[PDB]
């Protein structure tokens, strides 16, 4: 009468994640912003902040923004 | 029948902290330790 | 001895479940006491005080039950409070 019911559980517990929370899009999001598969954003990111190279470049008003 | 009256009563909390997840073969002790915070994860959700 | 003290508290609460302290410039009127929190409610002692509160600024213009681990009652004062504000706001609007 227990393992009957251990295997609904966290059938329905996997579930929950996927079809409620999208755990399936944060994976293949993170890696869109993280591992710079999405071009045209490391290609962007990047490509502005070697156009300055100390003080500069390090105060959150040009490195929070960009 | 003297002793399983007892068990049978001797059990009756236990049973109600099994009911809110909701020596021996190891093969289900580790199991019901996560069989239960699941339930007690669901219930903050 | 369990099924005593929830005849009790069911019977001792009908009082205060059918009316936090009041006053006599909206800030003052009604005002959180922090000792008489009942440590179960402690988390929604914020949505209580503010679904009572926009009762009142529109009245002068013009069932729960406690179960362990289960938040049967957690629950039914969001679909309250839900429904205080959808009634001020929109008075407003």
């Amino acid at each position: 009468p227990l393992a009957a019911h251990i295997s609904l559980v966290n059938k329905a517990a996997v579930d929950y994640f996927f079809v409620e929370l999208h755990l399936e899009a944060h994976y293949e999001a993170l890696r869109h912003f993280l591992l710079m598969e999405d071009g045209e954003f490391a290609q962007s990111l990047s490509d502005l902040l070697f156009e300055k190279l100390p003080g500069e470049l390090l105060n959150p008003l040009v490195l929070n923004s960009v | 029948p003297v002793l399983l009256s007892l068990l049978k009563t001797s059990c009756e909390p236990y049973t109600r902290f099994i009911h809110d997840w909701v020596v021996f073969l190891k093969h289900i002790a580790h199991d019901i330790y996560v069989c239960g915070k699941t339930i007690n994860l669901l219930k903050l959700c | 001895a369990q099924e005593l003290c929830l005849y009790l508290t069911k019977a001792a609460s009908a009082p205060y479940f059918e009316v936090v302290e009041e006053h006599e410039y909206w800030d003052q009127r009604y005002t959180i006491v922090q000792q008489q929190i009942p440590s179960f409610l402690q988390k929604m002692a914020d949505k209580i005080l503010s679904t009572g509160k926009y009762l009142n600024v529109v009245r002068e213009c013009g069932e729960i039950i406690y179960t362990l681990k289960e938040r049967a009652y957690v629950e039914q004062i969001e679909k309250a409070f839900n429904y205080a504000s959808k009634v001020l706001l929109d008075f407003l609007m």
